[PDB]
């Protein structure tokens, strides 16, 4: 009979404490996904269609933490939710009333009476080609085109420029509203002094070395993927989920080694593995990170219907000690329950944790709110948790609490110096 | 009946010495009033608090933090011992070898023990940190084997088992809430709920 | 993995029974709180604004043991209690 | 012998006949008299609970067209400060902007410029509104330590609507004048707001909001009847309070009807509401001291069980409609509403709205700020409720549906027209 070890759970352990200088209010959540990848708390979203979308993948990179958006959707519009979160800026006024060169004057007064002639963008198919203003008709030279204000006299800011210089270029120009095109100067937006004013402030924002909040996206080791991942690569994912149920299978082996040698650059987390050998194994495939969790989900379908699987606790340490050199992170996957569970995955060598279950019925999740009974769930149900914000919130309080306890000042103390004992029922 | 300034505090007659109840177990000090403690934080600004006590007479002081291993508290500790010398002094909560001495360092007459078990237990699910309350016990215990500096059993005692199996771990007393709350003398005023008597706050 | 120990509650240990010449009411229950404060009965009552106040911590006394005054008050009038 | 006055209904008991009926649900005329002169666009009340109406809800429910009652379990200064945040309330009014003061050095100015752009600063000294500045008078290069009260507008020359005006009017004021933001000042030319064209499409639009003669949301508020709230109703009166709710457990007390007199001789005008009754006679009795309506509602509940004291809720509602035949005084159907159903039921027992609570606590509009316990939402001050324009929708939907069954296009047919079956327990 081949049992090769004792395997631990949540359960199982609990957190020494330890001699500390630290505060939990002066405690460092940030660690580092990747080499190049850093978050601020550490914290992924689960690739789940019932809790990953662009919405949610915005609320998650504005707290610290990097959403992935599921592949149950068709490219066109995954590449397009790397795309929103990407380019979203809170600041920025979208799909705003408009003219064309062809307007009739006629129509242009009709609208100007209900919008004010503070300036309608003139668009040729999404083009922004100029502005025509009450200053402009009240001039006079019919349609917009002949009176309307070229695109040379133009003041514009590209999209994803920084709020503090939009608001140097509102100045400067003397301008209150300015308008936002990219990089074939097609309309995207506007800005006043105003809109930059109400735009949260979220300083814990995981953005990149552009400020753009950063955004995965997750897709499936079997073939016929190659155009997704090439469309969401193109689309700015900063990160790519390569997801299975069984990471250390010869097919994902090989799919990673080819997506590696094809984006050398590209950030990569293959799983799930639950091994010291499939930690290795996804590693030399290419990996940037490795996500454990075969067996723990929340709604753990395994090892019952298989019979595998592996006890969070002891699968996290095992990979970690085989990762010990290469700079490679490992994610807990599955199973989080409170953030005492959070604590103790991390202090088992995890550099970050993955949820679904504690996340799936925020409001930014996917579903719409729906009243039922006598309370409010998100309908596609689940039960209404409010915003994620104040989940987070109360989930990382745990875990400072749990750092403050345990003479951790940072993520990282906690992976290498914070103990364990074993417990009993 | 006056007190140090003639003023006037009550009156006693041979009837109200007579029924009055006989304690003969009570804990009196060396000069036969009550023995009384009382806690403050580990935070600053307790400084005035602690003076107010140990100027009414408190006998021993509670210095009660939910880490007493933290570097704060071992600090407060060593500055209220120095200004008290004589004062007694409890410190906690600790759940170790090193978080025992630690306290009995910085000057505790005695260590309280208990990171986890309280009743309504809220840490370890929340932040994961914890010790089953036998192993704490003995392990502090062990570490303060010479210094007559005796350790307290904190939180989780259910029945009267779990006190002997404190003592017996090394425990010199043990100290309980949960199954204290709702005796006529805990706070609260009686209330008749349903058709059953509670405790109302 | 850095597992220090095994730790044990309550449920996990029953005390042995040994010879004895010990009657039960016959039995000391006195303990040395610190080198210098010894209780009648090994028990302490926590300082919770639910559990101890003036009133519940002179019951205590009289029955051997100490009560702590909670501190979720303003300290004219805990110094009073 | 047992003196039993009749056989007594509650909502239970009863259901509604449906009839021929050329009604659209989408189409029913849900507005009706709360007083001679109140008019709701939905007939809903919420109640003056400290866990249902405050100032938060009692908007949102205007503004879908029923009025809110702000309860009463809060100082006189702060009751009369939550009428007046109603009535004053316009979502499309910026309400705190930057100011600066005449004593303003213009080197803080462009500071401020660069934080909030030249679209216009207001000049206030001591809360009168004196002028604006704007980039246009800061034209020629400032001497060392100028101030502002050199190159701004005079308020002769300033372009300014009052509070209370309707937005269109502001809207052909923005337009006409050829500006991009236009001061709201009051009665005395106090600075009170700043409207814009695009702060007035952001408001949202609430086709239904319940508002006074003045296009101001309308409000209720509450009030004790023992001795001694004088005061408070003078507050409150001052405040602007629409209409004036005078609870009490027992509304045929007759000290009840005493301050009710007292206050109908004080304020002749006033919409005053009584209760609670549940008899033909203290319906009568209420209406004789001067109530505008009267809420009936005797344990719809604690009331019964400790005091033996109640009256089912249809048959209370028919005897105080049959009293109150041709008065002009519409009766209220307050507690024990569970679903839309008994809304339906209330309505067609002769009254002219309802008021609930437990439906509203946990509303986002309600009292108490949302706290997650547990995994599931709650309001902390109860089950999280979600948006109260939704609970309305749902619960309007159903109203709605029942006058499509009944044949009432609107609510005075139900009132009148709509028949019940007498049912039992199976
Ligand atoms: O059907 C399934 N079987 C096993 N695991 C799953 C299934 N669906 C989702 N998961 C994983 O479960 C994790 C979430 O666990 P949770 O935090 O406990 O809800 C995610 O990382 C998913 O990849
Ligand atoms: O919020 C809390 N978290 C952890 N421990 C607490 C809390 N509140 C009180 N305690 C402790 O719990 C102990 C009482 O435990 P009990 O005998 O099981 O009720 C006391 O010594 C308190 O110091
Ligand atoms: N409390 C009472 O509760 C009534 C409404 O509560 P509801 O039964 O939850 O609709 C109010 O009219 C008050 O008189």
């Amino acid at each position: 009979l081949r049992i090769a070890k004792e395997a631990l759970t949540f359960d199982d352990v609990l957190l020494v404490p330890a001699h500390s200088t630290v505060l939990p209010n002066t405690a460092d959540l940030s660690t580092q996904l990747t080499k190049t990848i850093r978050l601020n708390i550490p914290m992924l979203s689960a690739a789940m269609d019932t809790v990953t979308e662009a919405r949610l993948a915005i609320a998650l990179a504005q707290e610290g933490g990097i959403g992935f958006i599921h592949k149950n959707m068709s490219i066109e519009r995954q590449a397009e939710e790397v795309r929103r979160v990407k380019k979203h800026e809170s600041a920025i006024v979208r799909d705003p009333v408009t003219v064309t060169p062809s307007t009739k004057i006629i129509e242009l007064l009709q609208m100007a009476r209900e919008y004010g002639f503070s300036g309608f963008p003139v668009v040729e198919q999404g083009e922004l080609v100029g502005i025509v203003t009450g200053r402009d008709l009240r001039v006079k030279p019919d349609t917009v085109a002949a009176i309307m204000t070229p695109k040379d006299k133009l003041v514009t800011a590209r999209e994803g420029t920084p709020l503090e210089e939009m608001k140097a270029k509102l100045y400067e120009n003397r301008i209150e509203k300015m308008l936002v095109v990219d990089e074939n100067f097609y309309l995207r937006g506007l800005v006043t002094f105003r809109d930059i004013e109400k735009a949260e402030r979220k300083p814990n924002a995981c953005k990149d070395e552009q400020g753009r909040l950063r955004v995965g996206a997750a897709v499936g080791a079997g073939a016929g993927n190659e155009e997704r991942v090439d469309a969401l690569v193109a689309a700015g994912v900063d990160v790519l989920l390569i997801d299975s149920s069984h990471g250390h299978s010869e097919g994902v082996l090989q799919r990673i080694r080819e997506t590696r040698a094809k984006y050398p650059d590209l950030q990569i987390i293959g799983g799930n593995v639950a091994t010291a050998a499939g930690a290795r194994a996804l590693a030399e495939a290419g990996c940037s990170a490795v996500k454990v969790g075969i067996g723990p989900g929340s709604i753990c379908t395994t090892r019952i219907v298989t019979g595998v699987g592996v006890p969070q606790i002891t699968a996290v340490a095992d990979a970690v000690e085989a990762l010990e050199g290469t700079g490679i992170p490992v994610i807990a996957d599955g199973g989080i329950r409170f953030s005492g569970d959070i604590a103790k995955a991390i202090a088992a060598g995890a550099s970050a944790v993955m949820v679904g279950s504690m996340l799936a019925g925020t409001e930014e999740s996917p579903g719409e709110i729906e009243l039922y009974q006598g309370r409010s769930y998100k309908s596609y149900r689940v039960a209404y948790k409010g915003r994620l914000k104040e989940i987070i919130h109360q989930q990382m309080g745990g875990l400072r609490s749990c750092m403050g306890l345990t003479g951790c000042g940072t993520i990282d103390e906690l992976r290498t110096k914070a103990e364990f004992v074993r417990i009993s029922g | 009946v006056v007190d140090e300034n003639f003023y006037l505090r009550g009156l006693v007659t041979f009837r109200d010495i007579e029924k009055a109840e006989r304690k003969p177990n009570a804990c009196k000090d060396e000069q036969g009033r009550l023995r009384v403690g009382a806690a403050v934080g580990a935070g600053a600004g307790n400084e005035e608090r602690v003076d107010a006590l140990v100027a009414a007479g408190v006998d021993v002081l509670l210095i009660d933090s939910s880490h007493g291993h933290s570097e704060g508290v071992l600090q407060r500790i060593r500055e209220t011992r120095a200004k008290y010398p004589d004062l007694q002094i409890i410190g906690g909560n600790v759940a170790t070898a090193a978080g025992a001495r630690a306290l009995a360092e910085a000057g505790c007459s005695a260590v309280k023990v208990g990171i986890g078990p309280g009743s309504i237990c809220t840490t370890r699910i929340v932040t994961g940190v914890g010790v089953p309350q036998i192993t704490a016990v003995a392990d502090a215990v062990e570490a303060l084997e010479g210094t007559g500096i005796p350790v307290i059993a904190d939180g989780g005692i259910r029945f009267s088992g779990d006190i002997a199996k404190a003592i017996a771990a090394g425990a010199s007393a043990v100290m309980v809430g949960s199954m204290l709350a709702g005796t006529e003398e805990s706070p609260g005023e009686i209330e008749l709920y349903q058709g059953r008597s509670y405790k109302s706050y």
